[PDB]
């Protein structure tokens, strides 16, 4: 039944009937063959995703769905730091509150309202059988019950072993099953002794039972606008993506420009990087951090463009304490970090590494 | 008391040099200066930087990664001094060197050394 | 009988076994209380020094404050702050000299003022507690200057600024009584009352002479500001008591810490802080031992306790160690603090039985000054 | 048999009794010679530190130099000056940081240059002698920096000016060969030659890797600049010798300080300055003792001596104490210095027979480093 | 060796605390840091101010005024520490009080303490 | 012989025939009744002395002869410190070399030359006897032998126990015959722990056999010109008394403004003080020194005038090392020092101590 529920969500996840013109499904943008992300090329590369209308582009990179089941529900913890939720800006409380939003989003799946979704579900004999067997008879005749029920099944699907296998190289090495190379182990060592582990580790101290390389916090690391992505999103050159402050109910101006710490699981295979796909190479993502630490002129230059990285989209709320560590990553250290981050690739996605 | 003998860890007293988490500590144990096993004494500043070591815990027979971090911006505590070197490497392998003052990234650019803490950050491997 | 190291380990293990997380951070010291005790380490005249903030009840270092060359500590009686006057040079022990006062928060230990003292005016001397002093309202710090002549500095803590120097007669130590009045002990053997304001010559009145030229009063008298009680031992253990609680100096009758027999056999006060006074119980405590007469800075092994209204001996404790300085917590059932320069160790005693309860060791290179606050 | 204190006692007695006058004055140190030896006291990471200037022959402290947080001492080979790079802060251990180089006259001990280093560049680590180094003309001081990246600082002593930072690869230590050239030790296992001008990017050229990743070279090699001989032991006792006298690195036969049978009985170098090098005798000295593999920073009680050319053992001394640091005087009939951190005592030995001749104690709080000047 | 016992002067070793001229010294004996019985070590500055004691010389049975003077401008030597108080008086009689750092009149206004010399200035009265 | 020579000297000392108009002898300006100093009032009070012509004044105060025989002859020692000699600027090498100069100096005794001195001695039958029994016959017929001989004898006479009796209270105290009052004792203790001992003590360390409270050195302590005195001397407003430098032979301009540390013995009864007699009161001479230490507005002020101490006559080569002690003398200690310095009064002049 928890099994049935998830099995029902597996049908919906790949069903283009959930979009307005039936040209797309969740799996369109979160492709199981590419670690549940978008392999498609739009006007701003793979930085942003094209919606159901074949024209509209969003303003943010589509993250993996892998391991998002482990993310706790949205909440401010006792040190006053907001934690968890879903979307890069946390504006959904959890996987259930999230699942309806792509459906109704005009630049994504673009259904006109809950009733329309219910009409699409009611038109399929397997959904009538599957839904009423779990949520009771007439569920699909009520827009709210139906839509709510479709969210429930999608979330349950996402919380199964297929989305979170824990069978990467890093996992087998922590189970004693094998050994890092020299280069890989150097990388881990660099990861847990340099500032990364202040953000991309579940716990501050102690061992995590199910590590996802994210403490679920929100941080502004001072990324620039993605010029082209922003041009394609059509949101206007006067727009500012305020991150977590944009969540309704958040009024603290200190939250402007802050975005949830992504999990580095499968990171090698989910580029381009960051909330606005600004960087295509994993090497570049890592080297961006050097700009707060390094004195060499080359650290002021984005190696993918040849130019200065660019000013922060939101110049306030930088996490300078964590970012100003006072130690630069040489290339030998960047190489190792890449190598180790590659070991967070799930088994099934190791073929992609090349 | 025999300094040249194998180090033998214990898990019953954090203020002793042979407490299991101090296997590669170099300086002073913060617990003896107003701090705690994994907190800094008031007035001082906590580094972000660390050196690391794999430390065998005799209680549960496992090995843990201790990311030693320095509390800085004060003169050295002088209390419960300790020098251990379990898996310690030369300065040219800095993530495992402990002669270095790992005060980097501390508030106010505090760089003097007061004492060290011993928080677990991983399982060894 | 389990130590603090042992408890912390046992808890660490349960946090580990339970998987209890916590964020490594900057602690706060517990809130100032009667059983807080500060120890200062002049470090045998070293250019940089340390103060140790101790919970007397647990026997635990709860903090430290760094200082320069022979700093003078004070501790506000209400617990609201602590402060010192200190000295530093542009190159360790050499080059340009800056004298300053720092005011710290008592639980963060963070500086809340740094007030520069112009013309390097502090008296550089083996630390005497009453060579720098707070006024009873906690608003003003007063410090002694020896050179080029006896004078008192006035520092406004509330406005965080130096006000003025005060010309004084040939007097020493500073015992505040009011926001605008303190007393000093002068070379002729009187006390002098100094009434001052922001500018003008201060009104300076001498008391009558209260001791002869060849009786020696120690550099470490106890003064309870909240009782207005000045308690001043001599080389022999004769104890002068002056009552200032009226705002003028009333000379109480003298008492003898030591019997004639003990005096005859060579018993004498000795050490550094040789005396303590508990306000609520009206008792005097005195470090004493058998010594030759010019060995008055040596450590002692005994404390005599006496009633301060009668002079009657209450008790003679055997301290078990070499003790240079003493003081008491100012609560009920008070602790008696016994500091050993030689052992670099604070032994903590029950003041009623004189039984050693616990000890704190590794307190620098030469700890010498114990300070408490009278919070009652 | 008559001590120095004793002799002094008779001289004073004889002056007094003959009516000899004499002006109390500032002494000068005797002139720099082969038997002069400098001992540095990092003081277990203390914020101020001391250097001790000693006559090796008499076994006498002849002067002293105060210093900041983890200073690096250098000594000029020709005896014309001594110097260190040091670090201070506006309030002891807190506030604004000043890094600086000070150069001193070696008989007056007065500063002759104070040269500030901009943006607080010094590497703060347990003192390694070759993290700060003089060029063989003595006109330039080169210091290492770790943060934010390996770099090298060029200070001009002659003009008394910091000039600039050299960007370098991931390399450690500074071994100068010429007025404009030095070597480092890089992570991969090579040495890097760094040739620099008064401006421009320096020319950097690697050698081949001369050791494996699993073979650990210590933080305290001996380098004779006048020989151009680098002498670098590993944790197990094997000894690399690099010849840089040509101005390029020619790697001599590796040698074994211990025999395979000793190594299987757990003989291993251990301590701080585990190795010394005598230029004239072409001779290597090494602190060894029986220990587990990861007690490498513990004190040793033996010194082996070997020929550099052939690798044959010449002597094995029982030092009689816990020794942490060794060095030698670079004259003929050299002394062998054995510094005991724990004992705070320099032990001065005959470097032929390894007999103890005399000692100097109370050497600060935790002394660690020995520096001589090769004046031959 | 019994610290509370009558001090007993000798006239055969100036680096011992029972040397006769050291009768009211407080700090460090300057001979032990490259100075001499009556000269400051290199690098330090000689105070003009002093404090006096009348010390008995067991070599000729006479007593001598020793006007102690500090060597200043350096951190304390730490070698041959000594504290004696024959005839020593509290602060309000400063000429005889030895708690005080008598560094006044030193060149460069040096006021830090390093060691103390013990020259004679005259006979006792 | 050593007896007779001095007896002869004792005659010449009080003999006014050695002056041009025979109004004046050594004992006029060096009066035994006032510790060998000038009690007479001239145009500048007792600051400088009037010559034999009734009119001319010197530019310098007349010092005590008492204890002058303990001063070594002029020399440079190993430290490069010139030491000793006679006169405030040391221009005579010793007592004999000095003795002649007053006789021939026109502002003082004012004889025209050696021959006229010989012509006066020759006129006395008691001089022909004494001189010829000591220096052989015909001495008084040769001007250069006779003048030299006169000096010899005046120097001998100055080296007697009459001039150096070591019978001050301070001496008697030191010999265990009496004790200091507490104030004298506190004054003594101050003297030996403050900067005074750095110049007003025979030696750098140890104990002198015969202490005269002076190290015979040369120092400029920054004294102003005494105007009334300088006017009386008529040397001109642009004159500068270069102290030691003015000795023929000295060329080191670092010796400009440096004068000989006077013995403090009998200081209490020989005011006014310093080389130009600029301070009337012993107390003022002690207080002058506070100018180098104190901060109080009163320390720049000469209490005798109510006006600033003054500009130094020679504002360079000041002994700042010794003078800047960092410690101001409070009134108690000035009282104490006055007291102690009175104990340096020779017994025969203790009666003088009242006035
Ligand atoms: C006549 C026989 C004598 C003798 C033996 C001395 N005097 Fe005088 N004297 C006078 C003044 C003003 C001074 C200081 C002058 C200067 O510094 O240039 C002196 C000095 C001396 C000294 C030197 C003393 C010293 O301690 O440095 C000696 C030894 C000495 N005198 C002996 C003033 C006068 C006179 C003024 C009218 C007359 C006449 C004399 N002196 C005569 C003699
Ligand atoms: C055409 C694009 C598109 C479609 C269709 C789409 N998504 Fe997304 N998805 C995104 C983008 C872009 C983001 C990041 C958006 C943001 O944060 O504003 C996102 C975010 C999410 C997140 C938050 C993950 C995180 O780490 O914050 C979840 C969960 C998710 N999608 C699940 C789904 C499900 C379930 C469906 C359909 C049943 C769906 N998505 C349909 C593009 C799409
Ligand atoms: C104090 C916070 C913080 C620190 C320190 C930090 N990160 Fe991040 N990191 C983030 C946040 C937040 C994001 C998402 C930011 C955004 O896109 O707006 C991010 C994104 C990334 C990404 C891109 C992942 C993706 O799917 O797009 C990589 C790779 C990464 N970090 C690696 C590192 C490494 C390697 C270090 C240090 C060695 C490091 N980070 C230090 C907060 C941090
Ligand atoms: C470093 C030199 C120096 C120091 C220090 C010094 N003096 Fe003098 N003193 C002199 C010299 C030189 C004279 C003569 C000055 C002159 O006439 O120009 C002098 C003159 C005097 C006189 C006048 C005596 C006379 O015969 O005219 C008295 C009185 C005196 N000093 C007392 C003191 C006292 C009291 C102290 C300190 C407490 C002191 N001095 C410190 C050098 C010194
Ligand atoms: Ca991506
Ligand atoms: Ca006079």
């Amino acid at each position: 039944a928890d099994d049935a529920l998830a099995a029902l969500g597996a049908q919906l996840f790949v069903d283009p009937a959930l979009s307005r013109n039936a040209t797309q499904s969740c799996a369109t943008c979160h492709d199981p063959a590419r670690a549940f992300t978008d392999p498609r090329e739009g006007k701003a590369g793979l930085a942003v995703s094209v919606g159901d209308d074949g024209q509209s582009h969003g303003d943010r990179n589509a993250p993996t769905l892998g391991y998002a089941a482990l993310v706790p529900a949205f909440h401010r913890d006792a040190n006053g730091k907001y934690k968890g939720g879903q979307f890069w800006d946390g504006r959904a409380d959890d996987l259930k509150q999230q699942a309806g939003q792509p459906m109704l989003n005009p630049v994504e799946m673009a259904m006109p309202d809950r009733a329309a979704v219910a009409a699409r579900l009611r038109d399929d004999p397997a959904y009538r059988t599957g839904f009423e067997a779990l949520f009771g008879k007439g569920v699909l005749d009520d827009p709210e019950r139906a839509f709510d029920a479709a969210a429930e099944a999608l979330a349950a699907y996402q919380a199964t072993g297929e989305f979170s296998p824990f069978d990467s190289k890093y996992d087998r090495v922590m189970r004693g099953e094998e050994k890092f190379t020299p280069l890989e182990e150097f990388g881990y060592t660099v990861f847990i002794t340099w500032n990364c582990r202040l953000c991309h580790m579940q716990r501050k101290q102690g061992v995590a039972e199910r590590e996802t390389f994210t403490n679920f916090e929100y941080h502004n690391i001072g990324l620039p606008v993605n010029e082209t992505a922003r041009e394609a999103s059509g949101l206007g050159a006067d727009h500012v993506d305020h991150g977590l402050l944009a969540r309704p109910g958040i009024e603290d101006p200190a939250q402007s420009g802050r975005f949830k710490v992504p999990s580095l699981r499968n990171v090698a295979v989910t580029g381009p990087y960051m909330h606005n796909g600004v960087f295509t190479d994993l090497r570049t993502a890592i080297l961006f951090y050097n700009k707060y630490t390094s004195r060499r002129p080359e650290a002021k230059i984005n190696p993918e463009t040849g130019a200065p990285w660019g000013e922060p989209e939101v110049a306030r709320n930088l996490s300078l304490a964590e970012l100003q560590s006072g130690l630069m990553l040489d290339d030998g250290r960047v190489d190792a970090l890449v190598a180790f981050l590659e070991t967070l690739t799930d088994r099934r996605y190791e073929p992609l590494l090349e | 008391t025999d300094p040249r003998a194998k180090w033998v860890p214990q898990d019953n007293d954090i203020q002793a040099c042979d407490y299991w988490r101090h296997c590669s500590i170099d300086g002073n144990i913060c617990d003896c200066s107003g701090g705690s096993l994994t907190n800094c004494p008031p007035g001082t500043k906590l580094a972000t930087a660390s050196w690391v070591a794999s430390c065998y815990n005799p209680t549960d027979g496992q090995s843990y990664l201790i990311a030693y971090r320095d509390c800085c911006g004060y003169n050295v505590s002088g209390r419960c001094p300790c020098l251990n070197t379990e898996g310690e490497l030369p300065v040219y392998r800095p993530e495992f060197a402990n002669d270095i003052i790992w005060c980097f990234g501390a508030e106010d650019d505090a760089m003097t050394y007061h004492c060290t803490i011993s928080p677990i950050v991983g399982k060894a491997s | 009988q389990e130590t603090q190291g042992q408890a912390a380990a046992r808890a660490a293990a349960a946090d580990l076994a339970a998987g209890q997380d916590d964020e490594p951070r900057i602690l706060e010291a517990p809130a100032p209380d009667a059983r807080r005790v500060y120890v200062n380490d002049p470090a045998h005249f070293a250019a940089v020094t340390q103060q140790f903030v101790i919970d007397g009840e647990a026997g635990r270092v709860i903090g430290m404050i760094d200082g320069g060359f022979l700093p003078n500590p004070v501790v506000a009686d209400d617990g609201s702050f602590i402060a010192h006057a200190s000295t530093v040079f542009s190159r360790i022990a050499r080059g340009e000299r800056t004298d300053y006062v720092e005011v710290f928060d008592p639980v963060t230990l963070l500086p809340t003022a740094d007030i520069e003292l112009p013309d390097a005016p502090r008296f550089l001397v083996g630390t005497y507690p009453w060579m720098t002093s707070l006024t009873p309202d906690g608003k003003t710090l007063l410090f002694y200057q020896f050179s080029p002549a006896p004078a008192v500095g006035v520092v406004d803590l509330e406005g965080k600024a130096f006000k003025r120097m005060l010309d004084v007669p040939d007097c020493y130590h500073i015992f505040p009584t009011a926001p605008d009045t303190f007393f000093m002990h002068c070379r002729d053997g009187s006390l002098a009352k100094v009434a001052f304001g922001t500018e003008g010559t201060p009104e300076i009145t001498h008391t009558e002479v209260f001791h002869p030229e060849d009786e020696f009063l120690i550099n470490h008298p106890a003064y309870s500001q909240k009782a207005g009680r000045l308690v001043w031992p001599t080389y022999t253990g004769k104890i002068h008591q002056i009552d200032l609680s009226s705002g003028d100096a009333k000379f109480l009758p003298a008492v003898e810490a030591l019997t004639e027999a003990e005096r005859a056999d060579g018993w004498r006060p000795g050490g550094w802080q040789q005396v303590a006074y508990h306000r609520a119980l009206d008792r005097i405590y005195l470090l004493v031992d058998q010594r030759d007469e010019w060995r008055h800075k040596t450590a002692s092994r005994f404390v005599v306790v006496l009633d301060a209204k009668t002079g009657e001996r209450l008790a003679k404790f055997e301290m078990g160690h070499e003790i240079d300085s003493i003081n008491v917590s100012q609560d009920e059932k008070p602790l008696l603090y016994a500091l050993s320069t030689g052992d670099k160790t604070l032994y903590i005693h029950d003041a009623e039985s004189g039984e050693e309860l616990r000890s704190v060791n590794q307190l620098g290179h030469g700890p010498q000054v114990i300070t408490t606050a009278d919070m009652g």
